[PDB]
């Protein structure tokens, strides 16, 4: 869909696609459909409309912009083809508004009628943290739907996991809030131990690397162990600190460094720092 | 801990194992805060107050390093007792915390 | 948006306001009431005897400030360390865990108003009896 | 910017406040802990030390400051350089909130009214032709 | 108003409300600085002001709606019990500067009467003009 | 709001101005005017020597310096402590105080620019006279 052709052919380029995709779920395949984007389309479809003297509304959008998006979206399922076989079409489109304003066309209707959005952070890809995926803004309505496939193919422990992982984010945000307007100082260990394990989830869970060789897909089987290494880290750092350790002690253990390259292992050898990070806090056990 | 009194007091403070040293004007007694700093094996110095009136601009002159023992003015002279350099020292700290020179 | 033109119309429209919040439910916290945001703007119009029970209201005033200085106290906690709360405002910090874990989570479950005030009443067992400021006293005799 | 820093602005602003207020009670609370130490230290001082004066005997001297001494030691000055610390502190912090907040609504005045009698001229461009 | 006020209720009327704002005024800047440095440091005279300042809160600012009496309050009772209020002010500020404990006013009999002025209907309110003035005079005996 | 179109664009209409401002005026400060907001644009035209007299451009200059420096000094109480301020910033923190007073605050009473002047000779004196920047030697002698 390049600038030199008309708007009504950047229009109807989604129906094509989409019906070409469903064609090929027909056949029993599951299907990606891509769309960069529908910013652009409705810019097409305003210029259509407005070249035909419908009124204009918000942004001089024509009224009928979103029922059709939503009938757009609507085509997209996992069914039960013509003569049984099952097929699917998901549907990942780009929102690319005005100018940040992250209103009309685009965003708007579309956040409206999706059940996913991975919000890419600015951010957080100044700050080199990739994907630059935030944790906090992105939503999904499919987690209870797809945890017993997680629970019965990988890991029985997958959405307590997540969702504990998630509270230890949603507690850092609270907690940087604070930090933001009564500086740090006052800080209690037990709050900055959550931020030190907080902040190891951000680096070595949330953030990836598209450009590594090994990093660049992270196998269902590898997601699993790395949590599990990075909460029964938690759970030893919360442990060893009501024991009176200090912090400062459990910032600089030696299985730390190996946790925040576990993204880059290729094999299990990570679920063995679970056994490595046991005996490293004994160490700080035997220390006191 | 060293403490520093005037010399009567600091002879007793001997007797009885402490290590007390002897002044008897606020300038003298910088000169000891100063040879004990540069010393330095001592984490508190209480000091007769009639021998440090101005502890603030008593370390601001100690300059040399580096950590300093924490400087303690404690009570004095003889007539300075037979008051009770209390009331007034809580007009002070009241005033000094709120905001308001409390009618005590 | 709470303040765009359609949710902030529809207000007038209510007796009663349950507000969700995101910031709540992604502490954990479900239902994701916002209890500083959610109001009985006709909740007194259907309680009390003949209707509910007579102590339902000084029950939910009671819970409602329990609930909010527990949390305040989350963020004290935070400030000064969990060992530096004095012994009343542990309870209160206590009670507010309680409240979430016991009141708002139900394992999905129809409980009869009768069963959620019996819930109400085990968990203000937590706070001292001198600390009931908001339930008269001839309910702390009648129902605790 | 435009809508978004509407609402984050101020919470940092408010929820933000309600909790420097908090920390402004707290240091009230150990106000009241502290001044009651203030004095009783104060209180054996004044004491045998003058025990001292009219003085073995060396000890109703250090006897009398090992007591004396010690008890305003940290009650003197750890007690407040300490005390006066908690509360000397987080005050300036209230002036955070304070004054700053003058800062969050000539921000928030600016554009919730600035963005609108904007909504609204685009409107009538085509609102008037 | 003030002269309607004056010439058929009581010649004090705008005195009397404009030292009552002032009061409730002082008790607003004063409860402004307790926030932050609390109420320990408070000196007698300031413990005074507020004393009186909850006075005319609660036996004056307040009024019961739901009382048969004070459901509604007449011109000539509200003057009456302003100049209860305002005179037991001065009498206060008397005592406090005559070294009287300020304990000892708080805890004068008077007030409880004071507190329940808004149920009488009858001038036995103005009564109590009186009975302050000899209660602090047993307040001014006992030194 | 002052930078609203209407009030905004009366300004050039002008030759003198008095602000009024909510915040003094709740302050008790009548006549409610901000005294680093109100000019005069052709005030020089009617000022001097055979009009009002010859140091009223020195003194308007200096009450005007020291009134603005008195009010951020204000600020600067709240930011540190009144304690905390040097001897000279108290001097002007004050003198802000008696422009206020005595200066701004009249008791219904038609003041004439001499009994204008005076006082604000006598409110000046507050400052250290090595303070008097905007006023010549030759004034400070004649008219101090």
């Amino acid at each position: 869909n390049t600038s030199n052709m008309p708007v009504a052919a950047r229009e109807a380029s989604i129906y094509v696609g989409v019906t070409i995709a469903e064609y090929f779920r027909d056949q029993g395949f599951s299907v990606a459909l891509m769309a960069d984007s529908t910013s652009r389309w409705a810019e097409a479809l305003r210029e259509i409309s407005s070249r035909l003297e419908e009124m204009p509304a918000e942004e001089g959008y024509p009224p009928y912009l979103a029922a059709r998006l939503a009938a757009f979206y609507e085509r997209a399922g996992k069914v039960i083809t013509l003569g049984g076989e099952e097929g699917a079409v998901t549907i990942v489109g780009a929102v690319s508004p005005p100018g940040g304003d992250m209103s009309e066309p685009v965003t708007q209707s579309t956040l409206r009628i999706v059940g996913a959005f991975w919000r890419l952070d600015a951010s957080l890809a100044f700050r080199r943290h990739f994907p630059a995926i935030n944790w906090n803004g992105s939503y999904s309505l499919f987690t209870s739907a797809l945890d017993p496939w997680y629970r019965e193919n990988v890991a029985e422990d997958y959405p307590e996991l997540r969702d504990a992982i998630s509270e230890l984010l949603q507690r850092e945000a609270g907690l940087q809030e604070i930090v933001q307007l009564v500086g740090p100082d006052a800080l209690q260990d037990a709050e900055r131990l959550v931020i030190e394990v907080g902040r190891i989830i951000r680096e070595d869970f949330l953030q990836q690397n598209a450009y590594h060789e090994v990093d660049a897909y992270c196998s269902m089987k590898k997601a699993y162990g790395i949590m599990k290494m990075i909460l029964a880290f938690y759970k030893e750092a919360e442990a060893a600190i009501k024991r009176g350790v200090s912090i400062d002690e459990i910032l600089q253990l030696p299985v730390l460094e190996r946790i925040g390259r576990a993204r880059y292992v290729s094999e299990e050898e990570f679920p063995a720092y679970f056994e490595e990070a046991m005996k490293e806090i004994q160490g700080a056990f035997k220390a006191l | 801990m060293a403490v520093i009194a005037d010399p009567e007091t600091a002879q007793g403070f001997r007797l009885a194992g402490l290590e007390g040293y002897g002044a008897s004007s606020a300038e003298e007694a910088q000169s000891l805060l100063e040879t004990l700093v540069e010393r330095g094996g001592y984490a508190l110095v209480a000091v007769d107050e009639a021998l440090l009136p101005d502890p603030e601009r008593a370390v601001e002159r100690l300059m040399r390093g580096r950590d300093l023992p924490v400087l303690l003015p404690i009570a004095g002279l003889k007539e300075a007792f037979q008051g009770h350099d209390v009331e007034g020292y809580m007009r002070e700290l009241v005033r000094k915390t709120i905001g308001f020179d409390i009618k005590l | 948006d709470r303040t765009h033109p359609i949710p902030d119309l529809t207000g007038y429209i209510t007796e009663g306001q349950i507000q969700l919040s995101r910031e709540l439910h992604r502490k954990g916290i479900y239902p994701p009431i916002d209890p500083l945001p959610s109001l009985s703007r006709l909740m007194n119009n259907g309680v009390g005897k003949g209707k509910t029970r007579e102590d339902h209201k000084q029950v939910s005033d009671q819970l409602y400030s329990a609930y909010a200085n527990g949390v305040d106290i989350r963020k004290l906690v935070a400030i000064i360390g969990e060992d530096a709360l004095t012994e009343n405002d542990r309870r209160y910090l206590q009670f507010a865990d309680a409240f979430e874990r016991f009141f708002i989570n139900q394992g999905q479950q129809n409980r009869s108003i009768e069963e959620s005030l019996q819930i109400a009443w085990a968990l203000l067992s937590m706070l001292p009896q001198g600390e009931l400021k908001r339930i008269s006293k001839d309910h702390i005799g009648k129902y605790y | 910017m435009s809508q978004v820093s509407p609402t984050r602005m101020n919470l940092l602003q408010r929820r933000g406040q309600l909790r420097l207020a908090q920390k402004g009670v707290d240091l009230l609370k150990k106000k009241r802990d502290a001044l009651v130490a203030e004095f009783f230290g104060l209180v054996r001082e004044a004491m045998e030390a003058r025990k001292a004066l009219d003085q073995r005997y060396a000890e109703a001297l250090i006897r009398v400051a090992n007591t004396e001494t010690r008890l305003k030691k940290i009650g003197e000055e750890i007690k407040k350089t300490t005390r006066r610390v908690n509360a000397l502190e987080q005050v300036v912090i209230p002036g955070i909130r304070a004054q700053i907040r003058f800062i969050q609504q000539v921000l928030e005045q600016r554009e919730r009214e600035d963005t609108f009698r904007l909504k609204r001229i685009k409107g009538k461009i085509e609102a008037r032709e």
